[PDB]
């Protein structure tokens, strides 16, 4: 019964979050930043793989370069720094998954076996395997010792955009251009739950770091999924937002959503409320098409937010610690009845 | 070449490649219907429904096949499944037209009750009003109108529809009860500005001068947001009118100056009509 | 028209269905056989 | 006559945290993480040992880390022989291209709930 | 260019020699060899 | 218009076509639904779908027949018709 | 790694029978895919060595054993049990055997019990078609 659902939404109220404004612009790369990764322990640095093939390791507190990791020859698409290993797995479209030993800053392992370009890594956080998938519509799991494709994951139709791993089954939460967020059984090699609620290519799935859920993003519909059964939790508002490139989920339930239109949209993850919509300013000589926010991540604490855009820039966004619930209340909580998204 | 298990295998591999391509579905359905095999086609279209529920043409073609097969209870089941999936307005309109051409009037009230519960807009309510108005049971039609006004008076806090659609409903209620006292009463209660304008128009449709004058006055103030308007306002008044005139004058480089002068003149005139 | 763009990729389902031949490659020789672990 | 569209429900369409913003989807416990990762580590260890012991590298024998009841009566000891070390260890293994069937056990719902400028 | 709250950082040169690691190779046993 | 409205209008057209024209058992073990379907209705649907396909076939041949700006072969005059339709 | 289908007639009238597994032994004589091949001897001093000649999926697709190539439930040929099911159900249940190589591989990898395998699979419909056979030999 729909009127009861809308009335029960309008009965509840969202949580306030602090408004985000820009604090630091890093203009280092000679190409577009395609994924940003941050060390899950130290927060001393974050590495941004870019289209000029050179990953650069930037600094959180100062915004400095420290090193440049340039072992690829093609566009570095995804970078995933390990949590319990001193490694740095760097999917490019060289068809190569390279491991970077961060005690050495050298390539040590090269995972061959992909049939086309690769788009994403997903280090399984409590085992020694990585989940690489790309244009060839099949997730290859890789044992990090023997460099063997251990478990192929068959069932996505089109190229696979973003793969996330959880420590408990569904251990591979992947999503492709066939608008399916598949939940994988790593043992059986079968899709336990195929989530077909999206319409176009799901370019973004982000793990909630403090609850067992995954947010997935198509164009103008971002949807939060409970991974215990594969149920929709909240369809976010996301009206006319644009093509969503990447998501990222704060510990404090703030959901970033970078659009190709240059727009940002920070979402209250519990309620599904859109509260802040930035306009990323382009550089002084960019084209208007280079406002797009290609990739993003949070801090481990979440008080920072890193975005790699397509204007060869890296922007850092932080919350307003001086705004209150009555000063900057965000956008209004009014669910829309013309959309069934409520 | 008339071997049907081959052609079925070929359409099924084609659905394995891209299951979303609708003409592939429609041609495989029509393929198994040209060979006069409707049990195969019913397995097929149940697959086409369970695959793609939010595509209209698979539903409507299965409804066509069950129309010309004259299996009415099946079509009951098909639409009562399809309407449970919160579908578009065309789905419910097709189901109402189905249970009109199946002359079963007691079902259509339940159908429109669940269609109220699916898509609340006053155009849906007026579809149900128009159905009951063409099919002649004035107790049931005013029951529908009263339930509509009860849902408007219960969903004020929801901002579920505009006040324009509230005016649509209450004006339909008033112009229906002219065929009279009820409509006037509804408007009175309704008053509880645009809605009020509707009351004026309705009274006009069926003391009248003051409301007509007042109603006429409202657009004027709107328009400004000029001299003629001001004059009208003054006429309507008196202090209020004067104030309005003054405001207009104020509102009114050379051009600007001229406007200001005009405003001043107007103000003076107003004062005269009414020294300090 | 003998040269064409790419419509879709060669899917890895077609490589997962093939039975493997044991061709011990020059790079899949065992090397860096120790995984380093962090502090915690 | 409710046998039509058996796999489509509103319980898929309806968001579950919609009615309740407090609705706890909790993280899996430490014991559940330990159990599932021990099971998947044993399974990945099985597949690594299989894909290393089926190699022709003799040095693949160092990074690797049988009774069979048939129908009613035949308690059977299964004894894998010593193969000849010069012969093909897997003579049934052969290069071949295979088309695997993409079977459909249950019909999966595809749920899209929702001109001149293009 | 973006305001005067925002650091704008034009950086082309690596401010750390590439032979140094990023994650430190931690060892509790101080090897005096 | 759009594919939803166009499916709706084609459904209304086919109900108009019927307007110009005009039990259920199950087993225990198999559970397969045997529906009695009258043979006149079966082949009337079959002849109707073949008549719609042949009607669309002849109208499409009628569109194929018409030839009246600058082209080398048949596919080229189709592409030039497409560019003439883009020119508004 | 499924255990093989070998019926009570191939192994023979012994309780302790020692078979030899070779992983990826040979191509099966239905679909030419490799499989774990089990060869043994019926006695200890048998002169004939008896090996599985089909893979497990080709065995369960026909509900047959791997050595004597007859039915698992009935120990009879495939063609004749399909003929008997055609005599019972008045429906020509035939085993669609492939002839192209890719069709052999394709027809073995799919999860189905083709031919008359589904009837003799569970013992309930097995005894149902058995007392239907008794009804036929009463008529
Ligand atoms: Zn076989
Ligand atoms: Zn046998």
């Amino acid at each position: 019964l729909i009127v009861n659902r809308y009335e029960k939404l309008l009965s509840q109220r969202p949580e306030w979050h602090a408004p985000w404004k820009l604090s630091r612009v890093i203009n280092g790369h000679l190409g577009w930043v395609r994924c940003v990764a941050i060390d899950p322990v130290d927060n001393e640095w974050f590495i941004t793989g870019s289209n000029d093939t050179t990953m650069k390791v930037w600094d959180l507190a100062t915004g400095k370069l420290k090193t440049t990791l340039a072992g690829h020859v093609m566009t570095v698409r995804d970078v995933a720094v390990s949590d319990r290993h001193p490694y740095l797995f760097s999917v490019s479209e060289d068809k190569t998954v390279k491991c970077w030993d961060l005690e050495k800053n050298q390539i040590i392992r090269d995972y061959y076996g992909h049939l086309s370009g690769v788009r994403t890594v997903s280090i399984h956080p409590t085992l020694d395997l990585i989940a690489t998938a790309g244009r060839d519509s099949v997730i290859k799991l890789w044992d990090m010792r023997t460099r063997i494709p251990v478990i192929t994951l068959v069932g996505h139709k089109g190229p696979i955009n973003q793969v996330q791993c959880t420590p408990v089954d569904p251990q591979v939460v992947s999503s492709s251009t066939d608008a399916t967020v598949r939940l994988w059984d790593v043992v059986a090699g079968k899709t336990m739950k195929v989530l077909t609620h999206h319409k176009r290519s799901v370019r973004a799935t982000a793990l909630h770091p403090k609850e067992f859920s995954v947010a997935s993003a198509c164009t103008d519909d971002i949807r939060s999924w409970g991974l215990a059964e594969g149920s929709l939790l909240t369809n976010f508002e996301s009206e006319k937002t644009g093509i969503i490139n990447t998501l990222s989920i704060n510990q404090d339930d703030v959901l970033f959503a970078g659009g190709d239109n240059g727009v940002l949209s920070f979402y209250d993850y519990k309620s599904g409320h859109k509260y802040q919509s930035l306009a990323t300013r382009e550089m002084v000589g960019s084209l208007e098409g280079e406002r797009s926010v290609l990739c993003s991540t949070f801090d481990k604490t979440g008080l920072r937010l890193i975005t790699g855009e397509a204007d060869k820039s890296i922007k850092i966004w932080k919350q307003d610690e001086t705004a209150t619930k009555e000063s900057e209340p965000g956008l209004a909580w009014n669910p829309n009845l013309s959309a069934k998204r409520f | 070449q008339h071997d049907m298990r081959r052609a079925r295998s070929i359409f099924e591999r084609a659905l394995l490649v891209d299951s979303s391509f609708i003409p592939l579905w429609i041609r495989y359905i029509d393929a198994e219907l040209k060979v006069k095999c409707i049990n195969h086609a019913r397995n097929l279209m149940n697959r086409a429904i369970s695959t793609l529920p939010r595509v209209d043409k698979l539903w409507y073609k299965y409804l066509i096949v069950e129309e010309s097969l004259n299996n009415v209870e099946i079509v009951r089941s098909l639409y009562t499944k399809w309407c449970s999936l919160e579908p578009g307005v065309n789905a419910w309109n097709s189901f109402v037209d189905f249970e009109i051409r199946q002359k079963n009037w007691n079902g259509v009230r339940e159908i429109y009750s669940k269609y109220v519960m699916a898509h609340p807009q006053m155009q849906t309510w007026l579809k149900w009003v128009r159905f009951e108005n063409r099919h002649g049971n004035t107790e049931f039609t005013r029951s529908v109108y009263s339930l509509a006004i009860d849902t408007v008076a219960n969903l004020q806090n929801l901002q579920i529809w505009s006040d324009m659609e509230v005016a649509k409903l209450v004006n339909s209620f008033a112009h229906w009860e002219a065929a009279y006292e009820r409509s006037s009463a509804l408007y009175q209660i309704a008053i509880e500005q645009l809605l009020k304008a509707g009351l004026l128009d309705f009274e006009k449709q069926f003391s009248i001068e003051e409301t007509i004058s007042y109603k006429r006055k409202m657009e004027y103030e709107t328009i400004l947001s000029d001299t003629w308007w001001l004059y009208l306002d003054l006429i309507s008044e008196p202090k209020q009118i004067m104030q309005t005139f003054e405001k207009a004058i104020v509102d009114s480089k050379n051009v600007q100056w001229k406007r200001y002068i005009y405003l001043w003149m107007r103000y003076i005139c107003y004062v005269e009509l009414e020294s300090l | 028209t003998s040269h064409r763009p790419q419509l879709e990729a060669r899917s890895g389902a077609k490589a997962a269905a093939y039975t493997p031949t044991g061709i011990e490659h020059a790079r899949l020789l065992p090397g860096h056989t120790t995984l380093k672990y962090r502090k915690f | 006559t409710d046998q039509i569209a058996k796999n489509v429900k509103l319980d898929d369409f309806i968001p579950k945290r919609q009615s309740n913003f407090e609705l706890s989807v909790p993280l899996p416990t430490k014991a559940e993480i330990q159990e599932c990762t021990a099971r998947t580590k044993s399974y990945i260890q099985r597949l690594v040992n299989a894909k290393l012991a089926n190699s022709n590298n003799r040095a693949s024998s160092r990074y690797v880390t049988a009774n069979l009841l048939l129908n009613n009566s035949h308690h059977i000891e299964v004894v894998s022989k010593q193969m000849d070390p010069l012969l093909p260890r897997f003579v049934g293994k052969k290069a071949r291209k295979v088309v695997a069937p993409t079977e459909n056990d249950e019909v999966v719902p595809v749920l899209h709930m929702d001109p001149n400028e293009w | 260019p973006y305001g005067k709250e925002v650091e704008v950082l034009m950086e082309t040169k690596n401010t750390q020699s590439p032979q140094t690691p990023l994650v430190e190779p931690v060892t509790e046993r101080t090897k005096l060899q | 218009i759009s594919y939803d409205q166009l499916a709706k209008l084609s459904y209304e057209k086919t109900l108009r076509n019927l307007a110009t024209q005009t039990k259920v058992q199950k087993d225990t073990k198999t559970g397969k639904i045997t529906i009695a379907d009258d043979d006149k209705l079966v082949n009337k649907l079959a002849v109707s779908l073949q008549s719609e396909s042949k009607k669309r076939y002849e109208a499409r041949k009628r569109q194929m027949q018409n030839a009246k700006e600058s082209f080398i072969n048949d596919k080229n005059k189709q592409f030039n018709e497409k560019l003439s339709r883009e020119s508004k | 790694e499924p255990p093989p289908n070998i019926c009570e007639q191939c192994l023979g009238d012994e309780a302790n029978i020692r078979m030899t597994k070779i992983p990826q032994g040979s191509e099966c004589k239905i679909c030419t895919l490799p499989f774990t091949l089990y060869h043994f001897k019926t006695s200890k001093r048998s002169n004939n060595i008896i090996k599985t000649l089909i893979c497990v999926r080709c065995a369960t697709q026909r509900n047959i054993c791997q050595c004597c190539m007859l039915d698992s439930r009935w120990h009879i040929p495939i063609q004749l049990r399909d003929h008997l099911i055609s005599l019972v159900n008045e429906e020509n249940v035939m085993t669609e055997e492939a002839k192209n190589d890719m069709m052999k591989r394709f027809l073995s990898l799919k999860n189905v019990k083709l031919g008359g395998a589904q009837i003799t699979s569970d013992p309930s419909e097995a005894d149902n078609i058995v007392d239907k056979l008794k009804n036929i030999l009463l008529r």
